[PDB]
């Protein structure tokens, strides 16, 4: 149904018996994603602290 | 005196969650993946404690 | 309390940061070696930085 | 040893190792799928570790 | 993206890849990765990355 | 004068013309090497720090 793939598909063992895969453009790895807390610090209200 | 003192100790500590040993480390902050792919997998189909 | 606050944990940091921290000074020099392909990376590059 | 350097900043270009094979090997795509196999068993990264 | 609330922290914990799918036994496979390391070397992946 | 090369040998294309290569086993890239900050002799700025 296809003749070539142009997209970000996961090169693995189990999909390269099937159809072949060339060199890989962007290597990449599992990362962490955290809520990024800001320097929230008030004036006066933190004086009586 | 010594309560700012304190208080100011309690601001230089422990830096923010930089590797996934930090993650092991504590349980306060909890965390998760997608319910399906091979990002699961990999976690599923670990060798590493 | 602040003083107390840094002779308590003298956790020091380090100046450089990322790549864009060498190109925004100019007193700590930094090379690489006389000859290869890394170096032909920074004679044949098309980025400013 | 002496411990005394460190590394900082991500990766500033895409490089990678692999496995070299003449061409018009009889070899190479079991080599390739044997290397698909440990990678995805994390054996590359306990031998990393 | 916005609201710009988020932070990316640590290194990869794998090597994961992605790349040009073709068929198996296909005639253009070795000049598209011939292409594709062209486009790595020049660098023209990071300028369309940035 | 071989059969196989497992070797860090650089991918490049001008040895893709001859020789073939598998999927790469670990990717890397140009990093920054300095130093680690050990303590400095702060002086006179330490009277307002
Ligand atoms: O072949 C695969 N290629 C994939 C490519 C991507 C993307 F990054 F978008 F390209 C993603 N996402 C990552 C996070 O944002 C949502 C989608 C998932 C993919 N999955 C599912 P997995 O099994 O969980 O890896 C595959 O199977
Ligand atoms: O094929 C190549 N493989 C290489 C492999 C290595 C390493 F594996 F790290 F030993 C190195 N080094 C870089 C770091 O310090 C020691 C030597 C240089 C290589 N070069 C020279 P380039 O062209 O400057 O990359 C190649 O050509």
């Amino acid at each position: 149904r296809a003749d070539i793939a142009v997209a970000p598909l996961t090169i693995t063992l189990v999909r390269e018996e099937v159809i072949d895969f060339s060199k890989p453009f962007m290597s990449l790895g599992i990362s962490i994603m955290i809520k990024k807390p800001q320097k929230s610090k008030p004036g006066v209200f933190s004086f009586l602290d | 005196t010594a309560n700012l003192a304190a208080f100011l100790t309690v601001e230089r500590m422990v830096s923010p969650i930089e590797s996934a040993e930090d993650l092991a480390k504590q349980t306060e902050i909890a965390y998760g993946t997608l319910d399906s792919g091979s990002t699961k997998e990999f976690f599923r189909r670990s060798k590493i404690a | 309390a602040n003083l107390a606050a840094f002779l308590t944990v003298e956790r020091m940091v380090s100046p450089i940061e990322s790549a864009e921290d060498l190109s925004k000074q100019t007193e700590i020099a930094y090379g690489t070696l006389d000859s290869g392909s890394t170096k032909e990376f920074f004679r044949r590059s098309k980025i400013a930085v | 040893k002496p411990c005394d350097t460190m590394k900082v900043g991500g990766n500033l270009d895409s490089k990678g190792y692999g496995i070299a094979t003449p061409k018009g090997s009889s070899l190479g795509a079991a080599v390739n799928l044997a290397v698909l196999k440990l990678a995805e068993q994390g054996a590359l990264d306990k031998l990393k570790n | 993206r916005k609201p710009c609330d988020t932070m990316k922290v640590g290194g990869n914990l794998d090597s994961k890849g992605y790349g040009v799918a073709t068929p198996k036994g296909s005639a253009l496979g070795t000049p598209v990765n011939l292409a594709v390391l062209k486009l790595s070397e020049q660098g023209i992946l990071d300028k369309l990355k940035n | 004068k071989a059969d196989i090369a497992i070797a860090p040998l650089t991918i490049t294309l001008v040895r893709e013309e001859v020789i073939d290569f598998s999927k790469p086993f670990m990717s890397l890239g140009i990093s920054i090497m300095i130093k680690k900050p050990q303590k400095s002799k702060p002086g006179v700025f330490s009277f307002l720090d």
